[PDB]
């Protein structure tokens, strides 16, 4: 066609640009016998995959609440009615340790009671930095930022089954600060915006000519 | 397209090759419509 | 800037006896159409153009001039010499209205006498250069064209120079391809020179606005 | 002369919950620092400069930084670039909030990648020299590097740059030493050109007033 | 003292060395006392 009418002007607002729910985590669980492992932790952090750390770095400073959403399987796929522990630990508080641990009684840890046959889990984390706003880009020289998330099979005896827990994060009520062009060269760490010497990857792809139109 | 209207003069002790920096830009007129995910990522 | 306004009158139009109206386009016509630059040397003469056939082979302008038949425009002309401040020379750039290319031989006979040719005559788009710069090959001698619209480009005051030039004709419409209303004229009077190490040929860019522009009797 | 104002705010002062009230020296401070002049050539890279502990080492203001806890400051920086009029080239200056070099490898293993040691992250008042200007030393693309404060130092038109840049921070204090604020970058985008007989490298002046300046807790 | 701060940038076809000229006077507050006779003659 031919779009001579003029567009949308509010899919294009920062909070329009991050308030959408994606997935930001994938935890597995196996809950076994000798091998005592029970529990399975997942730090917070949002630059986990390369599609929302692209669109993170192109700000300085950002704050926004979250909400987290939890889809738990199993591993064929069908869900029996097991309850589950989700705990939030806050920055600060100590990590559990072991399936059984002191750490899943605490009274100031808030957890979720919900079972597998049930709606997914739904839970609202607000700002917790002591500063005014989170900055991924440190310039300097100095641990955690938003709090460590733990998830068990609630039983006295341990289960024979191993889950696998899906965490989708949404962002709400985003604020953004002093932008940032975006990176285009590739990732090599998680916490380093390092790049690679040789092999720079041109921002535009080859053509013949200059004077063509390829 | 960028022509060669009449020619490059240059006096003496005067280098005879230089350069052009292009840039671009939108309006007040621009807007865009459906959000989609971008596709310069090819890891994941 | 300094404006030089061809005899003090500017670019108007027709106040004719035609039912049909001449058409008026105000558009895609008044539009600086720019030439190419001319690489203006040591050993260069000079150059000319003759307007109603320099942009008869371009765009709107060109096709409105080609399939109509009565023609009555005014122009402004723009001509800018870029030079370094380690050249030096002079241009002298003038208007020359009824511009008749003379012919260049020694015989007295009517059908034996040379007589330019079309590509001589009608340059086009790309000009022409003089072959005898001192009689403005036309027998009168350029000492003396100061009578006419003209400015000097002087490579060591300014680099441009403008012309605003009216309709000079004695019938208020006319083909615009049988006839060259008027013609350009740039000529070195003073030559170039350079210091070895520089550009060794300055260019030369002309942009012209049709200014006024009516067009009569439409056909194919 | 053209002043860039960064992000469109003067630096003013703090309106902080500290009884003990931050001291405003306005005397010995805010003075002219001027820099040493970088000798930019035709193989030449770029520099840039960490400004908290650029004027660490130098006079009222880094003895006033070093031996206080909290710091907060404004800038106004003054950048000349004096050449002749026959060479030719250009220069991008712009600051950048938070510009954190990375490292250049080829190594994804948490302890056995390599990270720049303390001469590139903070290079004193020295500077230092890009090695990949194309990505500004960080994997991010300088030719979107306009979307900072910025100017172009065009050897034919100007030859001097002026930044008025405020305090960019999430809290309103900060140590002046642990942590480097924002940075300064300037890059030859159109080499430098000159033929021979003329001066082989043309000098980079910087002077930096610091304006608006807030210390916190004098130690010894 | 007066330092180098930048570089003596200079373009071909032009001499890369160059001189200052420093001068110097007194302002509005400079005044003297005890007049003497001066040493620089040598002659009587």
């Amino acid at each position: 066609r031919c779009v001579v009418n003029r567009n949308g002007v509010l899919e294009t607002t920062i909070n329009h640009f991050f308030s959408r729910s994606g997935l930001v985590g994938v935890v597995n669980l196996t809950d076994g016998g000798t091998d005592t492992t029970g529990y399975a932790t997942w730090d917070i952090d949002i630059m986990g995959f390369v599609q929302l750390r692209r669109k993170c770095e192109m700000f300085t400073y950002m704050r926004f609440n979250a909400e987290f959403t939890f889809v738990t399987t199993t591993k064929n796929g069908e869900a029996r009615p097991y309850m589950l522990q989700y705990m939030y630990v806050p920055p600060g508080a100590p990590k559990p340790t072991g399936r059984d641990a002191f750490q899943w009684q605490t009274a100031t840890n808030p957890s979720v009671f919900v079972k597998l046959t049930d709606p997914p889990a739904q839970v609202s984390v607000p700002f917790m930095s002591p500063a005014s706003a989170y900055q991924w880009f440190y310039d300097g020289y100095p641990n955690n930022m938003m709090g460590t998330f733990a998830v068990r099979v609630v039983s006295r005896e341990a289960s024979q089954l191993k889950l696998q827990t899906r965490v989708y994060m949404k962002l709400k009520h985003v604020r953004a600060w002093v932008p940032r062009p975006i990176r285009s060269q590739p990732y090599l760490l998680k916490n380093f915006p390092n790049y690679d010497s040789s092999k720079i990857t041109n921002s535009a792809r080859d053509r013949s000519s200059i004077k063509q139109a390829n | 397209t960028l022509w060669y209207q009449t020619n490059y003069v240059v006096p003496p002790e005067t280098p005879g090759e230089a350069y052009i920096i292009a840039m671009g830009a939108a309006q007040d007129n621009f807007t865009l419509k459906i959000c989609k995910d971008t596709d310069e990522v090819t890891q994941q | 800037a300094n404006i030089v306004l061809a005899y003090g009158e500017w670019p108007e139009y027709c106040p004719a006896t035609a039912v049909d109206k001449p058409t008026r386009p105000d558009v895609s016509v008044n539009r600086f159409y720019t030439l190419d630059s001319k690489m203006w040397q040591e050993n260069s003469t000079g150059w000319y153009w003759k307007f109603p056939d320099v942009l008869n082979k371009t765009g709107v302008f060109g096709q409105n001039a080609q399939f109509h038949y009565l023609y009555r425009s005014g122009f402004c002309l723009h001509v800018q010499c870029n030079a370094s401040k380690f050249h030096q020379g002079a241009l002298l750039v003038a208007v020359i209205p009824e511009f008749v290319i003379a012919g260049r031989g020694s015989n007295t006979k009517p059908n034996e006498a040379p007589h330019p040719g079309f590509t001589t005559t009608f340059p086009g788009t790309t000009g022409a250069t003089f072959h005898d710069p001192y009689v403005l090959d036309s027998g009168v001698p350029l000492s003396q064209a100061l009578i006419y619209p003209h400015q000097w480009i002087n490579l060591r005051t300014n680099n441009c120079a403008t012309v605003i030039v009216p309709y000079i004709n004695a019938v208020p419409f006319d083909s615009a391809i049988n006839h060259s209303n008027f013609g350009l004229i740039v000529i070195p009077v003073s030559p170039l020179k350079y210091s070895s190490g520089a550009t060794t040929a300055i260019p030369i860019t002309i942009t012209i606005a049709p200014l006024n522009s009516e067009f009569g009797g439409l056909r194919q």
